[PDB]
């Protein structure tokens, strides 16, 4: 069903963006360059001061 | 049949007549443009068809069908056509595909799938499969100038023979883990999947592996990232036919050294 679309494996410590797609936490952190981050599926988004922030989607299971 | 329930019952009746029950007419065997979304097959069908050396689903045509979020694990298909179908997000844990056609298919199944799918005497031409599969027995043919199926997310594509394989967007911890670490993930990896092929397609394996490494060079990689998969990389790459590959060799060299310091 769903997996981080950077790593393409089941999510670890999922973090959902404000557009809203969910990915692994480091996958966000490593992907972030110049601070900013973009959803790979559509387009750009805001960066948060440290990473490891933004809503942790419902965890299963 | 306008909905999966109807298609399920139609098969469930048709499969039962293949108890058998021999033999079945061609026209009744065709399931062109079927629809099996969200269907769990075991609930509708016997454990014979769904375990060990039991029952076989033979001679069917599931062309242009739609297995999506369906569960198809532990079944065995023989002499079947799955051409043009979408098996995206299916659950096919230890599903067997014999003497079948699965060309131009979407096979990036859901992670929920436990045991690698197994394909024997089966074609995966221009079929995008998930990097965790058992391709020992697969038939390969010359790659056309086709294009990878349009997908959302993920990275670039490489060719395994005429099969499509999608790299991750960035080589991160879980990316590296799921793709390379078959030790933690008990025999499952893109390494095992490329090497899974029969020795006949030696050259195809190497180009696939070479292309796989070519994507691994590009990513700004660090020891720390590869540390948990040093053993995994070596277990497959440090042996033929990947030792006769200069590209793989010169890349594997330093990684092989640190591993041996233990
Ligand atoms: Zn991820
Ligand atoms: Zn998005």
């Amino acid at each position: 069903f769903l997996a981080c679309k950077i790593c393409l494996e089941q999510l670890r410590a999922p973090k959902t963006l404000p557009c809203l797609h969910t990915y692994c936490q480091d996958c966000l952190a490593q992907l972030a360059d110049g601070g900013r981050v973009r959803c790979p599926e559509c387009r750009e988004t805001v960066p948060v001061p440290p990473e490891g922030v933004a809503s942790f989607k419902t965890n299963f299971f | 049949p306008s909905s999966p329930a109807d298609w399920a019952k139609k098969l469930t009746d048709a499969v039962l007549r293949q108890k058998a029950g021999e033999t079945l007419t061609a026209a009744d065997r065709d399931f062109s443009n079927a629809d099996f979304r969200n269907i769990t097959f075991s609930k509708i069908l016997p454990p014979s068809f769904m375990e060990r050396d039991g029952d076989i689903i033979k001679g069917f045509n599931f062309s242009n069908s739609k297995f999506t979020y369906s569960d198809i694990s532990h079944l065995h298909f023989d002499e079947c056509r799955f051409t043009y179908s979408t098996l995206s997000d299916v659950v096919c844990s230890n599903t067997k595909f014999s003497n079948s056609d699965m060309n131009e298919v979407f096979l990036q199944y859901s992670i929920t799938t436990q045991q690698q799918p197994s394909f024997i005497d089966t074609t995966l031409k221009n079929t995008l499969i998930r990097h965790k599969a058992n391709l020992s027995g697969v038939i390969l043919n010359e790659p056309d100038n086709s294009s990878p199926p349009s997908v959302s997310g993920g990275g670039n594509f490489i060719r395994l023979g005429d099969i499509w394989l999608q790299m991750p967007l960035l080589w991160t911890e879980n990316a590296v883990d799921g793709f390379l670490n078959h030790e933690h993930n008990n025999g499952k990896s893109i390494l095992m999947t490329i090497d899974s092929l029969p020795d006949k397609y030696s050259q195809e394996k190497v180009q696939a592996m070479e292309d796989l490494v070519k994507s691994l060079r590009g990513g700004r990689l660090t020891e720390a990232c590869i540390r948990p998969v040093e053993s995994s990389l070596v277990s497959v790459l440090a042996h033929p036919p990947y030792t006769q590959s200069a590209l793989i060799s010169e890349w594997l060299g330093p990684v092989q050294e640190r591993f041996l310091e233990a």
